[PDB]
Order: structure tokens, then C-alpha cells, then sequence
């Protein structure tokens, strides 16, 4: 989830692909803060945002669920 | 560049451990060859001590050296006696059996035997004095 | 469940999760930053090969370094001119005095690089070194510190870096009980900057208290005088367990030969003003009377000898040890760090550098998922057993809580703390504001503070603010600090103060173009000035300076200088 | 001989425990060569070393004409001084304050002729050098000697001083 | 000292994971309560589950409390096993207590100390030894006597078991001045 | 001046100044000494 500012952009990760490693799944920028948030729930990510899109609070940005 | 080489080897941790900072090794090694004074300057570039490099006679190049077991930790006239393995970057590779000592370097391989004598330099280190003396003595 | 093992397998296994591996690809993004800091060292390697042998670089292809042309005839007929007078002009002594195989360290490098500004606007002070080199040395199985006093006189003796360079080495010193050595030439005191220098406090007197306070503790020093030291100068010889006066050119006095004229000028020799006097004199002043250089040196290693610190350094650090490698080479160290100059701060990893830094590549992690801006963990450098606070993003409440707790274990338990400096990132929200966000800063410096246990600090990069306080700071009594070369320390925004104070300064509503033209790039030129190899170093902040890839080998020095500690 | 007899006294003071006020002078440090010759480094070396090792709290007051490297004998601000206070006539400068002048017209790039234009080029500039610093400029304004009273007045200030200096551990 | 919270402990219990330099909670069944669940029922009963109420909770919540979080009861042993390594007790443990030493065995089999013990319910005391005790137990069987021709009740005196010096009182007898 | 060495050479041989070479000459003189020795140590 990112923070309020939101206003992400520049997703490298492909939809539907395995992260076990914590690579950089969504970056978001707040004020020049990258904080990627470099999560390392193993599993597909599926993305329900698109780049450029500015996003709430704590919004869901992703689903990092188990491959089903 | 064996026969120099063994001599730091053979009597401490020369190129062992070494380290500077923005800068490269050096170590200098002086023979006494006949009755002409030689130098031969060993240096290191990277973090490798393996990589090893010469220069005597105005002549370079570069080799590889993997030493092996340490013997003859009292170093004693006899000194340490250690086999020694060189790989020249030409190509080549030498094995040689160097017993050192203070006084000379003995190398022994398929080039066959070589003594080389250090350049002696010892003189009365301290009591070096050209002081005239001219009066108010004793 | 069909799981019974005994810890280790799990352990003691070439797959424990303690390790880490994060292998790079050497894409494009590796590419651009591996790339940069390559050209973010090559100099920073080099400038040091031109202080070294300083005015005097044959190859005359120095264009890698933006140092101006220098006359170099002049700086090698003046060494010239001293060379043949008897004396080595190098820092050849150093390399002498230490035992062959052993380690150095070069404390201070690149002091006083281009300083000061000189009349001629094109010109600055050609101060290559600090007048000084300083630097740990393993002198006949005893560590040591070493201060030369390089025979650069042309612009005066000492400068307010010069000092401040015999300062910090005579602290250092005293901290880690590591004995001293001074070389000693001098060209007397500077009487233009004489106000900088000899009044007021943290100055010349300074080295005076130091030198007796050491011999209170019992902390043996030595000094070796090749030429002249007047001044007060000559209190240095005078104040000390052994010192050592070359047979012909050591000289030291309280009144120059100049000063006997104009006032009873009844001159008479150099030698028999002060200088050494080797005729059974009535005066007991001078330990050792050495005929030639290496006859001093020579005696100074003997005297070095009977100290009886050889047993306690070889029980304290180990002499017969196994080196253990990390998983990953070190030379992937450039490619993990970042480029530079980029309007928004690029992304960052931590994991990597220490995976790449630590033995056996591997880390001891608290709560990563609590707080997971900051990274604190024990680890291994070489035998001994380390803690690490490297940081990473904006702080925290919680980050600062981390941070106190594991300091407290790590004062508990005796370990010695690494410090890996960052971004300032504290939070402005309002909600973390009425957090009592203050109250746990203030939690974190106290424990920073209060710690006993021994502290160095490394510039990552982007150490700019109020933030380095949360972790550590020169004011904060770090036993050594080194820097890498991309490096800024500024006010409490690097980037942001720029547009904050864009807004508050005598602006008009109109003309923003030109405004932000005279403002914002202004500001920018301001807080960018400053950098790694100027405002750092040059000035003794920070006064370490080193590469990225061989940083484990100098923390492996620091840790070994501090365990001689009481 | 002076530097003996000062060591002493701070012998003495150290080992009973008797606090120390200094009132600072001229630098005087004979340049005879006989004197040299008499190990006059060694003696200043003494009286240094006595100075710096006493734990005795120890306050300095200017008297006037401190300059040069002879308050290392007696005090100075870089040997612990828990206080300082300073007179309005006081002069901090280099080893000499009327004789450098001399001694730095002679080895400065001057030729032999054009002497009246040298001296007021040379002395006269060194001379408004070295008595541009004072008493009311160069110190306190900038923390050197951070106090500053009345010569009149000091024997109240110096029992402020000792008064706080008796909480002490 | 270290605390591995395997389940819940409550009611006072959940102070010790609190009071610990380093502890363990389990991914799944490890909990810690101040209060129980049944607690907030008939106080503010909006009962919710009770991972909320305290127990294990890996989604990286405000609280900092826990320092280890364990998949499995054999990764929260390793854990911990890792933390008892980073105190640098060994050292000091080895130069102490030799690791490397020779056993050096009595000169008579320890089966035989049943033997020289007496019966049990005799109206009267039986008889009984203390020598044959102590040369059974001690190194080498041997003792360094005191005065035993006087106060001839009471034994005391030096001996050796397995490498350190060790002094015995043992009693046999009536006791004298 | 065409001297270069580690300072050990100069040290860690047979030949360095910390050593004493006081070699006697057994002459009368050391006789006298050495006899009377003798005939101060016998009892
Ligand atoms: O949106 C939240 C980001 C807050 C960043 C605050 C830090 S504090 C120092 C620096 N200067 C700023 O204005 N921002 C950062
Ligand atoms: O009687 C003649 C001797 C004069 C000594 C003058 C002293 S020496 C050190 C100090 N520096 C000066 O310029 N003058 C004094």
C-alpha cells in the first residue's frame, strides 16, 4: 500500500509473474521519496493500478497472493 | 625475479597482508651481481597479491607465484627451504626449491643452479664519524 | 512434521538463511551506476599519487585529476636542493620505520587540498598535504602512531589544518593508547595567520598539554628532530621520554639566530645556538646523537623496542589468523550505489552492500518487518564480532525505537558499532508530529551518546540534516571516520531547501523565470559546493577518505587500533 | 632559575590541594647563547610539564604584555583554565611585540637603499599589526579569554571564581 | 536472558516476552494477552479474532513487541540457537572449563557403591564406612587426611574430581567438641 | 646515500652496534687482574 500522496509510476513487474525475491513491485513517489516498498511475499503479484495513476491512502495496489 | 622474490617470501609476510589506500605495493630487492650493483622492483596492481610484475634491466613483465607450506620458522644459518611454483604470463610455469639466506639466494630448477649475492651493505653503522678533531681533546 | 533435524544442517551448512544473496544482472541501470562510480574514483585515487611526490609528476598527463599546472621544475629543484643536503624528502621515514609485510593506514590524506585562496585570484595555497602525514604504523610488533612533518616550508610551518591534524592524531592516540612518533622539521611558526594559530584554545598549546597529559597515563611518545623547531617548537624534544637529534642538520631552539642581533648581536655558529652539539656539553638535552639518518631511524625502532607492548598486542589481536572471504566480489560494490546529480532521489539497496561487505556474507537481523526504514544486526568483520546500523529511507518513530533498543543490547554486551550514514527523513506530517516523534529522537541521540562502546561512522551518501544526529555524527566522539567519494553534507534539506526557501525571500509575485533562475539555481550551486573532496577531508570533516570496495579492510584496521583500549 | 622555582611552588600547590591564580606577563625568554648552553629548554620544559599535569583548579587574569610562547610557562587558555578574565591594557601576539618588528624588517625581500620608505612600509606596518589586536577586539569578541572586568574590581571576581570552583567532585 | 513464546501466556504471563532481551513468537500459534478474549466480551464486547486481541501478528502492526517471528518450531530453535551465539560467552566458557582434558577414572568399579550402604527399618543403627565411599567416587581413589586419630567421628580432608581440587566433609558418627 | 635498508639487516644480524666487542689480550696487566681473581675466590 502507498502512502497519501500516491502518484505511482514506472512499474517494472510484470502481472501474473512469481516474486519470492523482494524486488521493487510498485514504486510511488512522495515528495522525491521513492520508498520502494520492496515486498517479499513469495507468490504472483497481480497489479490493479496502472503507472501514472494517482492513488489514496493505503490504497490496494497490488494483490501478492500464493500461485493458485 | 625468483630468486628476489623468494627472499622476501622466505623471510617474512612481504606482499602479505599488505595494504595502502589510492595507491599500489612496492618492494625493492638489491643483488650484488659480479661487481655491479642490480635492482629489481616488485609491485602489485588490484586487490591481487597473486598478480606480480618486474622490471630489472630495464625489462617487464608479469607472473603468477603460488609459494607453499611455510618451513623453518627459526630461521637459522640453513634458513627456510620452501618450493616455489611461477607463472610467467607468456605462458610458462617453474618450479624452484630456494633456500635464502642474508648473505645470498640460492635457486635450483630446470635452469639449473644460480647463487646470487645480496649487495652487502653494512659499514660500522653507528659509529660513523669524519669529525676532525682539530683540538680540546682528552 | 517430518522435520527432526538438530539446529545445525539447518546450520552449519552452505545454506543457512543467515547468508544473503542478492546477485546482480549487469543490466543497464548496473551499467549506468557501476559505470559512475567508476568515474566517481579513478581520481580520487589519483590526486593522491599527485599530493604524493607532491609539485613533482613526471607523466605531465595528470588531466584526470582538474588539479591546475603546478611549476614542477620549482618543486624539484627544491628537492633537490634538499635532498643533497643529507635528509630524505619523502615520507620515505614512514616506510622505513615500519616493519616490512606489515599494514599502514594514512589516517589524513589530501589535507588542506586547495584551501586557501591566494592574492593572485588564479592561484591557491600549494598546500599538497597538511604539512603533515599521519597514519597507524606497526612499528617492531607494537602499533603506533605516526606524524611527519613534511619540509614544506615555503608557505610557513604549521596552517589552522595543520594543527588540527596533530590534534586529532595526539586524541586518537590517547584514546586508543597507541604510542606516538613525531618527525619533527619545521620551518618555525607562521607570523601572518599567527592569530589563527597560537592564541585562543584547541591550538599550539594544545599539543604542549597533550604531550604531558599522555606521559600522566603512562602512554609513552617519542619524537625524532631532523631539523629546526623553533617557536615553541622546541618544547617537543624537551618534552619527551626519548627524542633524537640528527649528528649535523638537527637543530632546535627558543631564539632564532636573527634574534640574537639587534639585541647583543654578538653572533656566533648555528651549532652553538641550540643545534646539535656534539661536544659532551653540559646540557643533558637530547636522548640519541645519530651520525646519519638511518642511524636514527635505527635508533628509534630500539627505543620503540623496549616498551614491553608486544605481549599485550599479540594477546589482544591475534597475529596467526584464517581469512575469511565474503560470497560475492567486491568489486560489485560500485554497481549497487546509485548515480548522481538526479533531480529526484533515485532508488537504494542495503542488503547488498553488507552482504557484499560482511564475512561469509551473512547478518543477524532484529525486526525487519517492524520499522522498516532502518536496518540494524550483528554481523562478522574478520574475526570479530560486529553491529551495523545502515540507513535506509525516511525515518520513523519506530525506526528510532529499533535503533535504541539495539544500541542498548550492543552497550550491554560490549560489540562495536559500524554507522553507514543517509538521508536526514524525518517526517513533517502533523500526525507524527503529535506522535511524539521528538520525544523518540530524543530517545535515539541519548543512547547514541551515551554509549561507551567504540564508534566508526563510513559515508554511504546523501548524509545532509539534523538526521545524522539520530545515528551518529563527529560531534557525537566517533574513534575514526572515512568517506566515499559520493558524498554531501548540508543543511536539513539538500534538494528541499531549495524550494523552501524560494518561497520566503524578498520575491516578488512577478518575474518567476528570472526568480527561480537567481533562487532555485542558486541554491542548488550552494548546497551542491560542498561535496566529498572539498568541504570534507580538506578541513579534517571526516577526515578519512577511502573507496567503496575496500572498506572492510579499513574497518578491520579501525577495530584492531581499538582493542588496545583500557 | 625561575622556571625551577615556579615548578616547585606548583609542586607544592598540587600536593596540598591550594588552588592556583596566575597574573600574566611578558614572554622573557633570555637569547644568550651561555643561557641556551645552560639547558634552558630543559628547565622550561619542567616548569610545562608541571603546569599541565597540576589538578589543581587553576584561573588566569591578564596584568598586561602577554604575547608570545612564555604563558606556556605560567598559563594559557590551551592548558585548562576553568576561568579567564582580562585587563582593558593587554596585548596577545606573537613571541615578540616590539622586538619582531625588528628582527622581521631585516629577512623580508628589502634593499640595502630606500631605507626611510622601508621602515615605514616595514615597522610601522608590523607594528600596527601586532597592536591592532588588544584587549577589547581579539578577545572576549571572539571567546579568547571570555572574560573581561576591571582591574579595580578583581579580587571579587576571583572569589566568584573560587566559589564555584568547590562543588567540584 | 531469552524467552521463547511458544503459546499463550496471560494473566502476568505476557510481561516476560516484554522483560527479555530477545524473544520468540511462533508465525501461527504463539499469542501474548494482557487480556483475555472472553475479557473484552461483557466489556465493550466487539469481540474480534484473536490475532488481533495480541497474538502473532505479522503484517507489520505499529507495535514493536516480539523480536523474532518464526515460521516453524524448528525455524523459532534455530533463531534462537543464533541469538545464544551472538554473546561472546564461549571464549570465556573455554579458557574456564578445559574442553579438551583426559578422564581419569577411580581404582575401583562404581558398581560396588551399593554395597558398602547399610540396609533399611533395623530397630538398631547399623554399621556403616566412608572411606570405601570415598575411594570409589574420588580420581585415582585416593584423600589427603586431616586429623583423623583425633576427633575420630568426623572426616575432612583434599581430593580430586575429574581435574579440579575438591574438599569433602563427610560425617560418620557421633559428633564431639 | 646509496643506502637503503629496512632497518633490520642493520638489525637481526651478527653485526649490530647494540652488541660489545671488549676482546682481552690476556697480557700481564690481565694477568695481575685475572690471577689475583683466582686468589680472591679459592677460599
Ligand atoms: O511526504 C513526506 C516526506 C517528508 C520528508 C521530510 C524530510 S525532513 C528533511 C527533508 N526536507 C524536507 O523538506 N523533506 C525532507
Ligand atoms: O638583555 C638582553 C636580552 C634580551 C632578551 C629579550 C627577550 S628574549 C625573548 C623575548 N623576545 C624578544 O623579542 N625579546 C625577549
Amino acid at each position: 500500500v502507498s502512502p497519501m500522496p500516491g502518484k505511482v509510476s514506472k512499474l517494472l513487474v510484470k502481472s501474473g509473474d512469481l516474486v519470492e525475491k523482494g524486488q521493487v513491485l510498485v514504486i510511488v513517489e512522495a515528495m522525491k521519496m521513492e520508498h520502494p516498498v520492496r515486498a517479499l511475499q513469495d507468490g504472483r503479484v497481480s497489479f490493479l493500478v496502472k503507472e501514472g495513476e494517482v492513488v489514496g491512502g493505503d490504497h490496494v495496489l497490488a494483490t501478492v497472493a500464493e500461485e493458485e | 625475479a625468483m630468486a628476489a622474490t623468494a627472499w622476501l617470501l622466505n623471510r617474512c609476510d612481504n606482499w602479505r597482508g599488505a595494504f595502502r589506500l589510492n595507491s599500489d605495493t612496492n618492494a625493492t630487492v638489491h643483488f650484488y651481481i659480479d661487481d655491479h650493483p642490480v635492482e629489481v622492483r616488485l609491485h602489485t596492481e588490484g586487490a591481487n597479491y597473486h598478480k606480480i610484475f618486474f622490471s630489472v634491466w630495464d625489462h617487464d613483465g608479469s607472473f603468477e607465484v603460488c609459494s607453499g607450506p611455510v618451513t623453518s620458522k627459526h630461521r637459522d644459518q640453513k634458513s627456510i627451504v620452501n618450493d616455489f611454483t611461477f607463472l610467467f604470463e607468456n605462458g610458462m610455469h617453474h618450479t624452484v626449491l630456494a633456500v635464502a639466506t642474508e648473505g645470498d639466494v640460492t635457486v635450483i630448477g630446470s635452469f639449473g643452479l644460480h647463487q646470487l649475492r645480496l649487495l652487502p651493505l653494512t659499514d660500522g653503522f653507528g659509529d660513523s664519524s669524519t669529525a676532525g678533531g682539530t683540538s680540546t681533546k682528552i | 512434521y517430518a522435520h527432526h533435524p538438530i539446529d545445525y544442517e539447518r546450520s552449519t551448512s552452505k545454506s543457512p538463511n543467515i547468508l544473503r544473496l542478492p546477485a546482480n544482472t549487469s543490466d543497464p541501470t548496473y551499467q549506468e551506476n557501476m559505470a559512475r562510480m567508476e568515474g566517481l574514483v579513478e581520481q580520487l585515487r589519483a590526486r593522491v599519487r599527485y599530493v604524493q611526490a607532491g609539485g613533482v609528476v613526471p607523466e605531465e598527463e595528470a588531466a584526470k585529476a582538474g588539479v591546475s599546472i603546478s611549476s614542477i621544475e620549482a618543486d624539484d629543484r627544491v628537492r633537490k636542493l634538499h635532498l643533497s643536503r643529507g635528509k630524505m624528502l619523502a615520507r620515505d621515514r614512514i616506510e622505513r620505520l615500519i616493519d616490512p609485510g606489515t599494514r599502514f593506514l594514512e589516517l589524513s590524506q589530501l589535507a588542506g587540498w586547495d584551501l586557501y585562496w591566494d592574492d593572485k585570484k588564479k592561484e591557491y595555497e600549494r598546500c599538497y598535504s597538511g604539512g603533515i602525514v599521519t597514519g597507524i604504523g606497526l612499528v617492531n610488533g607494537v602499533r603506533c602512531m605516526l606524524v611527519a612533518n613534511d619540509a614544506t616550508v615555503k608557505g610557513g610551518t604549521y596552517y589552522p589544518i595543520t594543527v588540527k591534524k596533530h590534534l586529532r592524531a595526539q586524541k586518537i592516540a590517547e584514546q586508543n593508547h597507541l604510542p606516538c612518533i613525531y618527525l619533527v622539521d619545521s620551518g618555525g611558526a607562521n607570523l601572518s595567520r599567527q592569530d589563527d594559530v597560537f592564541p585562543d584554545e584547541q591550538h599550539f598549546g594544545r599539543i604542549f598539554y597533550n604531550e604531558a597529559q599522555m606521559s600522566i597515563k603512562s602512554i609513552s611518545q617519542i619524537a625524532v628532530v631532523m631539523g629546526s623547531c623553533t617557536a615553541g617548537g622546541a618544547y617537543v624534544p624537551a618534552m619527551a621520554d626519548e627524542n633524537i637529534i640528527v649528528a649535523r642538520n638537527g637543530t632546535i631552539f627558543l631564539g632564532g639566530p636573527p634574534l640574537v642581533l639587534a639585541a647583543t648581536g654578538e653572533k656566533v655558529s648555528s651549532e652553538e645556538l641550540g643545534g646539535a652539539d656534539v661536544h659532551c656539553r653540559i646540557s643533558g638535552v637530547g636522548d640519541h646523537y645519530a651520525t646519519d639518518d638511518l642511524h636514527a631511524l635505527y635508533l628509534a625502532r630500539r627505543a620503540v623496542a623496549n616498551l614491553n607492548l608486544k605481549e599485550h598486542n599479540e594477546a589482544r589481536n591475534p597475529t596467526d589468523v584464517k581469512p575469511v572471504p565474503p560470497l560475492y566480489d567486491p568489486r560489485e560494490l560500485g554497481g549497487f550505489i546509485p548515480d548522481m546529480l538526479s533531480d529526484v532521489v533515485k532508488s537504494f539497496d542495503v542488503r547488498a552492500i553488507i552482504a557484499r561487505i560482511v564475512d561469509g556474507s551473512r547478518f543477524d537481523e532484529f525486526k525487519a518487518l517492524y520499522g522498516n526504514t532502518l536496518v540494524c544486526g550483528f554481523a562478522r568483520i574478520e574475526g570479530m564480532q560486529v553491529g551495523i546500523i545502515a540507513n535506509q529511507g525516511i525515518l520513523y518513530s519506530e525506526s528510532a525505537l529499533k535503533g535504541a533498543h539495539f544500541i542498548g543490547l550492543c552497550t550491554q554486551r560490549n560489540v562495536p558499532l559500524l554507522f553507514l550514514q543517509n538521508i536526514t527523513g524525518f517526517m513533517v506530517g502533523k500526525k507524527y508530529e503529535e506522535g511524539g516523534i521528538a520525544r523518540n529522537g530524543a530517545r535515539l541521540v541519548m543512547a547514541v551518546s551515551s554509549a561507551p562502546v567504540p564508534k566508526v561512522t563510513v559515508l554511504i551518501g546523501g548524509s545532509y540534516g539534523a538526521g545524522n544526529y539520530g545515528m551518529c555524527g563527529r560531534a557525537f566522539e566517533p574513534r575514526f571516520l572515512f568517506m566515499w567519494p559520493n558524498a554531501r553534507i548540508s543543511v536539513m534539506g539538500g534538494t528541499q531547501a531549495a524550494t523552501v526557501l524560494t518561497l520566503t525571500n524578498r520575491n516578488l509575485k512577478n518575474a518567476s523565470e528570472a526568480e527561480i533562475a537567481a533562487f532555485k539555481d542558486k541554491v542548488k550551486k550552494k548546497y551542491e559546493k560542498e561535496g566529498s573532496c572539498y568541504y570534507s577531508t580538506a578541513r579534517l570533516w571526516d577526515d578519512g577518505v577511502i573507496a567503496p570496495e575496500d572498506t572492510r579492510v579499513v574497518v578491520a584496521e579501525a577495530l584492531r587500533a581499538t582493542r588496545l583500549a583500557p
